[PDB]
RNA sequence: AGGACCGAACCGACUAAUGUUGAAAAAUUAGCGGAUGACUUGUGGCUGGGGGUGAAAGGCCAAUCAAACCGGGAGAUAGCU
RNA sequence: CACAGGUGGUCAGGUAGAGAAUACCAAGGCGCUUGAGAGAACUCGGGUGAAGGAACUAGGCAAAAUGGUGCCGUAACUUC
RNA sequence: AAUUCCUUGUCGGGUAAGUUCCGACCUGCACGAAUGGCGUAAUGAUGGCCAGGCUGUCUCCACCCGAGACUCAGUGAAAUU
RNA sequence: GAUGUCGGCUCAUCACAUCCUGGGGCUGAAGUAGGUCCCAAGGGUAUGGCUGUUCGCCAUUUAAAGUGGUACGCGAGCUGGGUUUAGAACGUCGUGAGACAGUUCGGUCCCUAUCUGCCGUGGGCGCUGGAGAACUGAGGGGGGCUGCUCCUAGUACGAGAGGACCGGAGUGGACGCAUCACUGGUGUUCGGGUUGUCAUGCCAAUGGCACUGCCCGGUAGCUAAAUGCGGAAGAGAUAAGUGCUGAAAGCAUCUAAGCACGAAACUUGCCCCGAGAUGAGUUCUCCCUGACCCUUUAAGGGUCCUGAAGGAACGUUGAAGACGACGACGUUGAUAGGCCGGGUGUGUAAGCGCAGCGAUGCGUUGAGCUAACCGGUACUAAUGAACCGUGAGGCUUAACCUU
């Protein structure tokens, strides 16, 4: 269970073409205090779909 | 395989989910908002709210079913005397769950559960 | 499920008798000896009862001839044509299956007096 | 000869007269209606294409809906096509019964089996478990060997070997029919069929006479 | 280092003890 | 439910006690020997004046399990011991002349008559 | 009373399984032998390499032993690679 | 090695127990310096199992099983 | 036979069936009397065989409970080439 | 400057010099049962006692218990009894150290898979505008075993004894697919009994720990020992074989022309995958119809307005699942949790009262609790929007609208 040859860095490059990671682009605005947050998550103030929660 | 089967494991044995679900249904009663992972935020719902529904009504025999569970007079004393008349005519859904991001430390999903109202 | 429920409300037996583990039971079962069809009694107690609406079942256990005949029964089959409850036990449990290792004086049980 | 889409809806039992024992399969039927009928002259060969049940509008998309609207037909929860036998002739909107059954006397019945997920090989290929114990390391319900030396020096197409088990098209045949029945769109057939309860069905006559 | 493990050899690999520490 | 080394009570006035089962006939890879079944036997207790004697192989019908039977309704009967009625190697009918204990329907065939009428019940 | 019996500490190591780039360059877990004796242990001391010591296996003498380790003869020699 | 190892002495509570065994606890001390999920094959450590019961295997290896006090009773052989 | 090559010698017992085991025969290749012969109560983590009990050891595997294996976040080797 | 050894287990795979099943010639082939030879590799081809054994002998089966190749297949799959390390002993050889292709007891089996292969499952682009579905089937894989009984019929055959071809049906064994209705197993997420101890101030009732403490039952799910189903029939081309007509060779002759039968072998028929079948196919449906610059003037790039069908993303999830994937659903909502009723399981809760000196019994009471099950219910969580994807799709030739 070890290499017989070094794989090249293209056989490197070609392992790590499905590493890429898959950014978000999807940012909700909420209504009321028109803030940036994750859709489906509260906001950095605390607020989530419009009404109020937490705190903080 | 897992089929119609119901209960998360949450990495741990019966025992300690047992005493973990007690532990933190007690601490979503005494402070009726509280922040924990998103997988224990849902199986919180299935332990707290079978203990609003038992202390709609009020018996000796519910008073000792309700501390046969969660094992502490002070939480049985709020659920009989705040949130039994409280959600007494809300049918269910007598918690939310508000996701809140992640954790700084494991990159866990956290979530806020509280209660609907409470009060504050 | 409505489908399956209401289609297994129409083959049910609705005289079939109230009976616990414990009772001395009598079933009449219906057998086919060649082109003849006879009723043959087996008496005997009542260990087990399960109850599924028309998947239900009980065990009953007799001594025949030197050891124990445990046959279980198909509630709502055709081939049962009575249930005839004798003597009424008192026991603690719904499966009464330590009786499989108890005989003779040691496998007395009681009697439900009220 | 076609064949109909059910769902199946469980297990139970029928009792006979003669006190007889057997076990039926409840497969549920709807209306079967014809969205499509192909021919050698538009298609190369003889078809229909049937629907069954209902649909929510939100969730059907346009291209679906221009096709289902077509035939003026209400929408469905799939589509599904079955090859005719030239004795038969259908044309676009027909709703086919359970009717048809009524005289078959066995059927095919097609269906989708339950996910085992990635099963090993003792579940999936009847492989023997090996010893439990007399030494054994680590290789309790392992494989064993999968080829010989250096001729060939490879594994063969076809080994059997752990991975997806179920979840696949499979068919039971010659079920004898017991009981078809309109008045309540059912058709339960002797013994059990491919599927999870709530899954679609294509029951067809059966073909090894 | 000094663990043995094989059954003969100056060093090889080998699970088992009496000839092995490279 | 009978296989090999099984060891079996003995259903006639044949002389033996205890039997074993060596084989289970009928077949090859052939496992287990329900109550119309055929089996193998030798014997391991007898009685000193029997008419079979210790370390005979010969043959046994299988008369009572502990597994039990299937009627076509879905009604098992389960018997609490395992017995076999001895036969002979070739002309059947067996070699005892009493049955002990009840026998199911399943012997009803042609074959074992004699074992249906000799027995107590059933 | 007893190189007595059973059994913890304590001294060992019979079997299995794990581990085998180990938690560990010899262990862990579960069972196991002795356990008032020819027992075991702390602390100090003596025996030194063809020598020691050995209820003896060529066993042990600082993870090394059919002749320890360190320095020197020494850049031994090598018709071999 | 912030290493499942090794390392002499002294102190020696409660309840149950013959006991410094063991089980639960007190005083006291800890939760063992990566977590969060999911609940595939397979590996490890365990629990249960129809009918049969050593048919397994080099071999009953491993498991299962027995298990305590009081009393009744106990063979061949023997250096008594 | 801890000894016997031919050899699984022959007879008997145990088994349905016994190259092992126990008894005996003597044709001791190649036992033999303190490099001891033959017995021998007790003892043995000693060797061979048989029986009762008991069992997933097996027919033939099934399910469940935990720790890994899988995914995500942090750290981050190794043999080989 | 290492290619690990016999035997066993697991998993195989090929050859035919075929063991059974299938076909046929000859028979010193009456029948049954054989003997021999030709064809045929589709499927199948035993469990134990002994021994480390391969083998062999034995016992009981079986339709039959095939013979070989595959590093005497198979230790980066397992074992380690044999054997070829170190201990010890016997017999023998040797003065001895020791030795024996003689014997006996004991004796550590590592590897986290890079590449090929194989089993599974995905991402990307392609398929020429984009998209959502349903297919066609080039090709490939799975399967293919057989007993016994009954009828034909105690008929044909035969001195008797015995006893069929062909054909039909039923019931089994072994294997395989599916499944959970039944019967069971499991069910540390449900109920109850009980031992020791600690705690909740105490009694009472509980909870924690002791392998789930030890048990007893048991829902759903999974599952076999449970119960349904399958192996086909038919066709086409054939092998050995049987021929018809028929010359060469006035006859004869199965062959040279021609024509007809003929087997589990082959092509189909049954099942499953399958258009990356780059030879990238077909069919149905949907959507996109606005203008400006620059120059190496074309299958070019840039700019404004536009952002369709659809898809992903996110969330609630699933009898789907390692992860992706696939399926249901997202307020015009039963997707999950909760709740309500039921069902199931356990077995007559606690509290109070009566009786008993007391343990305890009895009544309220088939009580209370009840997971994953069933049927309902918007109470809670499934947020308006954003993101990707565009703006009519090349050239040449032929034919129709419109011979």
């Amino acid at each position: 269970a070890v290499q017989q040859n070094k794989p090249t860095r293209s056989k490197r490059g070609m392992r790590r073409s499905h590493d890429a990671l898959t950014a978000v682009t999807s940012l909700s605005v909420d209504k009321t205090s028109g803030e940036k947050h994750l859709r489906h998550h509260i906001t950095a103030d605390g607020y989530y779909r419009g009404r109020k929660v937490i705190a903080k | 395989m897992r089929h119609r089967k119901s209960g998360r494991q949450l990495n741990r044995n019966s025992s300690h989910r047992q005493a973990m679900f007690r532990n933190m249904a007690g601490s979503l009663v005494r402070h009726e908002i509280i922040k924990t992972t998103l997988p224990k935020a849902k199986e919180l719902r299935r332990v707290v709210e079978p203990l609003i529904t038992l202390a709609k009504t009020d018996s000796v025999a519910n008073r000792r079913l309700a501390f046969a569970r969660t094992r502490d007079n002070e939480i049985v004393a709020k659920l009989f005397n705040e949130l039994g008349p409280r959600f007494a005519s809300r049918a269910g859904g007598y918690t939310r769950i508000l996701k809140c991001g992640f954790r700084a430390g494991d990159n866990a999903p956290m979530a806020y559960i509280e209660l609907v109202d409470r009060s504050e | 499920s409505n489908i399956i429920k209401q289609l297994e409300q129409e083959q049910m037996k609705q005289d079939v008798p109230s009976f616990r583990p414990g009772d001395t039971v009598e079933v009449k079962v219906w057998v086919v000896e060649g082109s003849k069809k006879r009723l043959q009694a087996f008496e005997g107690v009542v260990i087990a009862i399960r109850n599924r609406g028309l998947h239900s079942a009980f065990t009953v256990r007799k001594i025949s001839n030197g050891e124990g005949v445990e046959r279980v029964f198909q509630t709502h089959s055709p081939v049962v044509d009575s249930i005839s409850v004798k003597r009424r036990g008192a026991v603690r449990k719904a499966k009464l299956y330590y009786l499989r290792e108890r005989t003779g004086k040691a496998a007395r049980i009681k009697e439900r007096l009220n | 000869m076609i064949g109909l889409v059910g769902k199946k809806v469980g297990m139970t039992r029928i009792f006979t007269e003669d006190g007889v024992s057997i076990p039926v399969t409840v497969i549920e039927v709807e209306a079967n209606r014809v969205t499509q009928v192909k021919d050698l002259a538009n298609d190369g060969y003889r078809a229909i294409q049937v629907t069954t049940g209902a649909k929510k509008a939100n969730r059907v998309t346009k291209p679906e809906a221009g096709h289902f609207a077509k035939a003026g037909v209400e929408a469905g929860r799939g589509l599904w096509e079955f090859r005719l036998a030239e004795g038969e002739e259908f044309t676009v909107g027909q709703s086919i019964s359970v009717e048809l059954f009524a005289d078959v006397k066995k059927v095919d019945v097609t269906g989708t089996s339950k996910g085992k997920g990635f099963a090993g090989t003792v579940k999936r290929w009847n492989f023997r478990t090996q010893d439990a114990t007399h030494g054994n390391s680590l290789s309790h319900r392992v494989p064993g060997s999968i080829g010989q030396n250096q001729t060939p020096g490879k594994v063969f197409k076809g080994k059997k070997m752990a991975g997806q088990m179920g979840n696949e098209r499979v068919t039971v045949q010659s079920l004898d029919v017991v009981r078809v029945d309109a008045e309540r769109n059912l058709l339960l057939v002797k013994g059990a069929v491919p599927g999870a309860t709530g899954s679609d069905l294509i029951v067809k006559p059966a073909v090894k006479a | 280092t000094c663990a043995r493990c094989d059954s003969x050899s100056r060093c090889g690999a080998x699970g088992k003890x009496s000839g092995x520490a490279s | 439910m009978i296989q090999e080394q099984t060891m079996l009570n003995v259903a006639d006035n044949s002389g033996a006690r205890r039997v074993m089962c060596i084989k289970v006939l009928g077949g090859s890879h052939r496992r287990y020997a329900g109550v119309g079944d055929i089996i193998k036997i030798t014997i391991k207790e007898a009685i000193p004046r029997g008419k079979v004697k210790k370390g005979d192989v010969l043959k046994a019908v299988v008369v009572r399990t502990k597994k039990g039977v299937r009627r076509p309704d879905g009604s098992v009967i389960r018997f609490d011991g395992n017995a076999c009625v001895l036969l002979n190697n070739n002309s059947e009918q067996p070699i005892g002349t009493r049955i002990f204990g009840p026998v199911t329907r399943e012997l009803r065939s042609e074959k074992f008559m004699k074992i249906i009428s000799l027995a107590p019940e059933v």
